[PDB]
């Protein structure tokens, strides 16, 4: 059996995910959150503003 | 003052009644799953066996010349105590929306669920044998192993909650009914939730003639009672946080009672019904839980200490930082976070 | 069909916590007087129900009836 | 002192027997009801006993839940032959078990030697050995037969009067 | 492929070096008497096993033949070898020793008349 | 070496069939000087390497013929 | 025999679900629940009785 | 007043009576079977005085962790025990521990606020007796936060944090490349 | 009080009950008959077990005031978890245990 | 204060008249380190909010990598898992 193998990285994430898939599949997640974390930017396209408070002091 | 004293003996007598019956209960259903029937003699009915074994097996009383008595006397004591019992000081919902606890829920149950494992360790300390000391340390290392990763998930799933108290993560809930329609790593909850109390397909430490004709120590009389009363109440206890935080409290019909109890009665007769079905609620989500214990029973064999440890360390823990990875994520993708 | 046996231990089983969860709820109705009961929202019922129990008991809606300001508690403790 | 009431009594025989019938019978009843053995298992009359755990002629539907461990159990199933080897093993086993203690014997090598009897290696019956409170014949004796010495055991733990015996009837 | 206590079975030729063989099997087997003494809690003392030990072998001291003594050789070395661990049990191992005489009551006095 | 031989002498006094400690000579014979067998020979060997707690090779066992051999041996530790 | 290399095409993806959640074990789940309903064969043995060929001994 | 209820507060003669057990044991392991005594009267105490949140952090994390480890440790290479304090092993114990006993005493005097004389010495062992403590009224507190804070004083000092992952990092490779002796 | 003290101080002395009930009339009559090894496995697991504890800990007051810290709090504890992450990416390449005798070459002859 | 000051002390001097049983040592050793945050937690009590109690979750962090270290070194204190010697 064939383990994972670096030099052909399509090559290498398909026989990675194909004989010792259970760390592709996590990492695959690892990677699903700060990219898609920055691919929000332009999809909130300025969605909301939470707006909470403690004791608002106004001003003169 | 005495309403709550009345009220924890109607509790404590429910709770050890019912895991009284449980074994009973399991037995039976092993034996209709092994095509076969279960205690079906035993007196009056066919319901009553366990509760004729308890007064059995006391009366029994062995105390072994390898071992200081003082530790196996209470250790077996220990887990029944903290193990079983003071688990249900949180009162995993009590089910209605009262309890007998004031606050600050889910880290109380972490922290007696943690208490129990040093419970197994001294239990297994004892004897000073060879032989037994080593399957001790590793019952307590898997034990741990999984406790980890029973702790690193029901943390992030109240990331979706952000309050302590143990009241506020069933009110969150019942909106999405939140508890496995949202996410189900449930399953691996439940796959978590048979390690850290080994009632389990692993079975590991309990190589029973394997050793010298003995697994734990053979503790039998009292403490015997004791470590099998502790065992199954620390199973329906962690069923039950099952049942309160990852899998849900307060069936949807009760939020439906807006169009029932407006149809039933006039105005709050003594809250008289609201409670019961309830509870009635949470106890099915509980039973139809442990059912899924009592098929992993009989259904897949023992687990393999080294695979097992694969199993924890090498698996699951990273899908799990995976999985917490997103989590904080999406929620901040997609609006925004959980307030207090 | 069905294990008319088997489900007797569930049925019990379901009955014992049913009947748990009804005393509950009617040991903190009887506790409360005729009403629901309060969560701990932290440092503040301190503030709000402990103002209650300084008035009245339960709930009243008026002016005021105090006396003495209906004698204004304070807590006094030992030092550690 | 020096002076004597004490009449001729009955045999352990009686009927007139206040709450103590009641109380040992609960009592007899606990320990008649759940008896659990452990198994010693030796030969084919060992495959008959795990054919009391088979389906057809359950140990479950009357409390038979046997462990693997001496001091957690009741009653010894002796099973199969014994040969010369084993018996220190096996009278090591039974002392290490609590007092209310029974003996079966399963199988027909297993009470007077049985099928073989005449070997170098084998016990001439386990009466040589540990004390024997239910016989049970045959080789391998049926499953019908190994619950009906159970049953004749249980007949017997009936009929143990153990409070009442402290009260010296 | 294994041993337990490296039990080797070869007869050599010379009566002189099966003298010396058991010389040194003799000095194993008496070396491990309070390996005995703890590994079955006896109730006699060590010298009493000493003693035996020397009167088993004094049993065959004057036995001519190298190729019997060969064969009692391999017992002594194998019994060595079971008695070395935890193979023999203490009612195995009492076989031995006729140890207490209060279990005979009054009984043969090698007369003849009390033969009758 | 100075008294390990007073405890030698102390051991194979203890030791029986040699009715006269006025014949052991220390640096003596062991089956010529006190006639003893060539089994309770290595007898004697086993009860002093047990006395010092020491633990002897094979041929050390062989090549044991007098005591003065003996306490050279026990010169090893 | 066989030399049976067998690298690779044994499934696209497919694979890494039923390895990443329990799907052949799932199955064996409901098979022990579908035996659960089916009948049982005790034999109240003081009441009932097993088969006793006449040439039985 | 509850008479008991007001002196459930000094428990510290637990503490000190569980303290004197863990360093004169039988065995080896007795004592660290006492210390996890010692850290849930620890926790009883800190629950008692207003803080219940490191009580429960405490049963989590020591009783569950690190004298779980203590436990897991003392089964495998079992060290070799002097038996007990026997009187030759009592030898010059006292003539030192009852002088060290008075230098630390007067070094929790030294812990006193500011006066420069030994009556500060003796102010701190009257803390309790001229004062009580005045609690206050719930002035503008607007969301309930206990450990929240903590979280928030964690984000303002979020350097210490990021530099603590450092150390829990160096706690796994340590014993990483320190046991497992590669090949 | 009053509330679940109850419970915490009536179990222990349940458990000293069903324990001190069959102390008694349980028949004793106690007649007779009554270093190591190791693994790097055995040991490293509960070693490395206590730090992935205590980062649990130290996530738990994040977890518990998720908010107000927004925008900001997930930056720093995803810095954390990355810093964290590595570790585990350490670790995943060596724990296992080694089967020792397994010997497979070929056999020559001359 | 003296619930903390005096768990050190005793503790500390533990530590000092400690001629049995290195593990003994190390656990009194471990016990400073919970004898030091009964003064830290009730000085924060008697002030505010978190300000000490910042640390105190930090010394407690932290003590649980002392104790892994603590126990991973003294591991090594002999030879590795078990070979001869002496
Ligand atoms: C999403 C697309 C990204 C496109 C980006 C485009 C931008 C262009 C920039 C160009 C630079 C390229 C950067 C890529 C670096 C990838 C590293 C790498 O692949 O080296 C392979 C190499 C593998 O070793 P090998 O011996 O050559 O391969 C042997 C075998 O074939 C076996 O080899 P293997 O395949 O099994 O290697 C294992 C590897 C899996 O193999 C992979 O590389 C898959 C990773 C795919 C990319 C995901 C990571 C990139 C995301 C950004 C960095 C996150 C970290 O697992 C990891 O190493 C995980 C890395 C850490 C992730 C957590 O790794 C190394 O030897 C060491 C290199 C590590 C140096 C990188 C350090 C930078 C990390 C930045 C961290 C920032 C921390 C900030 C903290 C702030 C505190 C205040
Ligand atoms: C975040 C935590 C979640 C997972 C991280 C946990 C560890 C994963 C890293 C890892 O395991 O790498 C090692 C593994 C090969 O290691 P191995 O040869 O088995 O070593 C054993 C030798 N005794 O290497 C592996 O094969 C497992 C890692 C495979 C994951 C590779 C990256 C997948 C992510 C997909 C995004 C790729 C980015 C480019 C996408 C193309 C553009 C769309
Ligand atoms: C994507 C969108 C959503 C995003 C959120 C994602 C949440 C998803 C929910 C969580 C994901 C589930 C992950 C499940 C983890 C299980 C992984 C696993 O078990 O791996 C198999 C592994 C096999 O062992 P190994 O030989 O080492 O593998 C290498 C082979 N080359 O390990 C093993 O040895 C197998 C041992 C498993 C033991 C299981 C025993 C039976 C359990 C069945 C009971 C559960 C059924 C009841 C609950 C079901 C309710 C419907
Ligand atoms: S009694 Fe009969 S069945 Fe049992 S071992 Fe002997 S010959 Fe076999």
């Amino acid at each position: 059996a064939n383990p994972g193998f670096w030099n052909g990285p399509f090559r290498y994430l398909r026989w990675s995910a194909h004989n010792r898939p259970h760390l592709f599949f996590a990492f695959a997640i690892g990677i699903a959150g700060p990219v898609a974390a920055l691919t929000l930017t332009p999809l909130r396209r300025k969605y909301l503003y939470p707006d909470h408070s403690p004791l608002p002091q106004s001003y003169p | 003052m005495i309403i709550n004293i009345v009220e924890i003996l109607i509790f404590l007598v429910c709770v050890l009644f019912s895991v009284a019956y449980l074994t009973v209960a399991e037995r039976k259903t092993l034996a209709y799953m092994q095509r076969r029937l279960g205690p079906n003699f035993v007196g009056y009915y066919g319901l009553l066996q366990a509760f004729a074994d308890a007064v059995k097996l006391l009366l029994k009383e062995i105390v072994l010349p390898k071992e200081s008595n003082y530790i196996i006397l209470v250790i077996s004591p220990l887990i029944t105590l903290i193990t079983a019992l003071i688990g249900w000081v949180v009162i995993p919902l009590g089910p209605g929306i009262t309890l007998g606890e004031l606050n600050l829920g889910i880290l109380f149950s972490l922290a007696i669920g943690s208490l129990g494992v040093f419970g197994s360790l001294l239990s297994g300390w004892s004897s000073n044998s060879k032989y037994s000391l080593l399957g001790s340390i590793r019952s307590t290392a898997q034990l741990i192993s999984y406790e980890l990763i029973l702790t690193s998930i029901f943390i992030i799933i109240i990331m979706f909650v952000s309050s302590l108290n143990i009241t506020t993560i069933i009110e969150t809930q019942r909106v999405v009914w939140y508890c496995i329609p949202l996410l189900p790593l449930l399953l691996i909850f439940f796959i978590a939730s048979v390690a850290e109390t080994a009632r389990p397909p692993f079975d590991l430490t309990e190589s029973e003639s394997e050793l010298v004709a003995g697994y734990f120590t053979e503790y039998s009389g009292s403490p015997f009672v004791f470590f099998f009363l502790a065992e199954y109440s620390n199973i329906i206890l962690i069923s039950a946080f099952n049942g309160y935080l990852l899998l849900g409290g307060y069936l949807s019909f009760n939020y439906s009672y807006l169009f029932n109890i407006l149809f039933n009665d006039y105005s709050y007769v003594s809250f008289l019904f609201e409670g019961l079905i309830n509870s009635s609620a949470y106890a099915i989500k509980l039973v139809f839980l442990m059912f899924s214990f009592i098929w992993v029973r009989a259904a897949f064999p023992r687990f393999t200490y080294d695979n097992l440890i694969n199993f924890c360390w090498i698996i699951l823990l990273p899908l799990l930082f995976g999985i917490f990875l997103i989590i904080p994520s999406t929620l901040y993708i997609f609006d925004s976070f959980p307030t207090l | 069909a069905i294990p008319f046996e088997a489900l007797l231990p569930y049925g019990i089983i379901f009955g014992l916590l049913t009947a748990g969860g009804g005393a509950m709820q009617v040991l903190h109705v009887y506790r409360n007087g005729g009403v629901r009961d309060r969560f701990a929202i932290d440092q503040w019922d301190s503030q709000m129900m402990e103002r209650d129990l300084r008035l009245n008991g339960g709930q009243g809606r008026k002016q005021v009836d105090q006396a003495t300001a209906p004698e204004a508690f304070k807590h006094n403790h030992v030092w550690k | 002192p020096t002076d004597f009431p004490l009449p001729s009594q009955q045999k352990p025989n009686s009927a007139v027997d206040y709450t103590l019938t009641t109380l040992d019978a609960v009592a007899n009843w606990a320990r008649q009801g759940s008896f659990w053995p452990v198994t010693f298992g030796l030969a084919c009359c060992a495959v008959e006993m795990m054919h009391v755990s088979a389906p057809r002629y359950d140990q479950d539907r009357l409390g038979i839940i046997f462990r693997a461990s001496p001091r957690q159990s009741d009653i010894m199933i002796v099973a199969g032959t014994l040969t010369n080897k084993m018996a220190p093993v096996l009278r090591q086993v039974y002392d290490q078990m609590p007092e209310p203690r029974w003996v079966i014997s399963m199988g027909s090598c297993a009470n007077g030697g049985g099928y073989y009897h005449f070997s170098y290696s084998v016990v001439r019956g386990c009466d040589r050995i540990v004390p024997v409170d239910v016989y049970v014949p045959g080789c391998p004796p049926t499953s019908e037969a190994l619950m009906y010495g159970v049953f004749q055991l249980q007949r017997k733990m009936r009929n143990t009067k153990i409070t009442r015996m402290w009260y010296r009837k | 492929i294994a041993t337990a206590f490296a039990e080797t079975v070869k007869f050599s030729g010379s009566k002189q070096e099966l003298q010396k063989r058991t010389l040194a099997l003799y000095r194993q087997f008496l070396r491990g008497a309070p390996t005995f003494a703890d590994l079955y809690e006896v109730q006699f003392s060590i010298p009493t096993i000493r003693t035996k030990i020397r009167q088993e072998f004094e049993r065959h001291r004057f036995v001519d033949d190298l190729s019997i003594q060969n064969v009692l050789y391999a017992k002594g070395h194998m019994e060595y070898q079971e008695c070395i661990n935890f193979w023999k049990q203490q009612a195995q191992f009492l076989k031995y020793f006729p140890e207490e005489d209060d279990i005979q009551g009054r009984h043969q006095p090698s007369n003849f008349v009390d033969k009758f | 070496r100075p008294d390990a031989e007073k405890r030698i002498a102390a051991v194979l006094e203890s030791f029986d069939k040699i009715s006269n400690p006025a014949a052991i000579t220390p640096t003596a014979s062991f089956a010529k000087d006190l006639n003893l067998d060539s089994l309770d020979t290595v007898e004697v060997v086993v009860a002093i390497e047990e006395e010092f707690g020491i633990e002897i090779p094979d041929k050390e066992a062989d090549e044991i013929k007098s005591v003065n051999q003996a306490v050279e041996y026990i010169l090893a530790q | 025999r066989p030399a049976t290399w067998e690298e690779s095409e044994e499934g696209a993806l497919s694979k890494a679900t039923k390895y990443f959640l329990l799907a052949e074990m799932f199955r064996g789940l409901y098979v022990v629940l579908e035996q659960f309903f089916r009948a049982p064969y005790t034999i109240y043995y003081p009441f009932e009785k097993g088969p006793v060929s006449p040439r039985f001994r | 007043m509850y008479l008991t209820y007001y002196f459930i507060e000094i428990t510290i003669f637990l503490a000190i009576l569980c303290t004197i057990f863990i360093i004169s044991a039988k065995n080896p392991m007795v004592s660290i079977l006492y210390m996890i005594a010692l850290f849930v009267i620890a926790a009883m105490y800190l629950y008692l005085i207003g803080l219940g949140i490191f009580s429960l952090l405490y049963i989590m994390i020591y009783i569950g962790a690190i004298a779980v480890l203590f436990l897991f440790i003392i089964t495998l290479l079992d060290i070799n025990s002097t038996e007990l304090s026997v009187k030759s092993n009592i030898r010059d114990l006292p003539l030192v521990l009852i002088s060290l006993i008075v230098l630390t005493i007067s070094g929790l005097m030294i812990y006193s606020n500011d006066s420069i004389l030994i009556n500060k010495l003796l102010e701190a062992f009257g803390n309790d007796y001229n004062t009580i403590i005045t609690q206050d009224w719930f002035n503008i507190e607007n969301t309930t936060l206990l450990t929240t804070i903590g979280n928030v004083l964690l984000t303002n000092n979020a350097f210490i944090l990021l530099v603590l992952a450092i150390v829990l990092l160096l706690g796994i490779i340590g014993p990483i490349s320190i046991t497992m002796k590669h090949k | 009080m009053n509330t679940f003290i109850i419970f915490i101080i009536l179990i222990p002395i349940v458990g000293f009950a069903l324990l001190a009930v069959n102390i008694l009339l349980a028949v004793y009559k106690p007649y007779n008959e009554k270093r190591l090894a190791f693994n790097a496995a055995f040991i490293l697991v509960a070693i490395l077990f206590l730090p992935f504890d205590l980062e649990i800990s130290t996530l738990l007051p994040y977890v518990m005031s998720i908010y107000l810290v927004s925008n900001y709090g997930f930056t720093i504890v995803l810095l954390f978890l990355l810093i964290l992450i590595i570790g585990f990416v350490y670790e995943i390449n060596t724990n296992a245990l080694k089967i020792n005798k397994h010997n497979k070459p070929n056999t020559d002859s001359l | 204060m003296f619930i903390g000051t005096i768990i050190l002390v005793l503790s500390f001097l533990g530590f000092v008249f400690n001629r049995r049983n290195i593990i003994l040592a190390f656990i009194c050793l471990e016990t400073m380190l919970l004898g030091i945050n009964l003064i830290l937690l009730r000085n924060s009590v008697l002030f505010d909010d978190i300000s000490g109690s910042l640390f105190a979750i930090v010394i407690i962090i932290l003590a649980g990598v002392e104790s892994a270290i603590g126990l991973s070194l003294l591991v090594s204190y002999y030879r590795l898992r078990g070979v001869i010697n002496s």
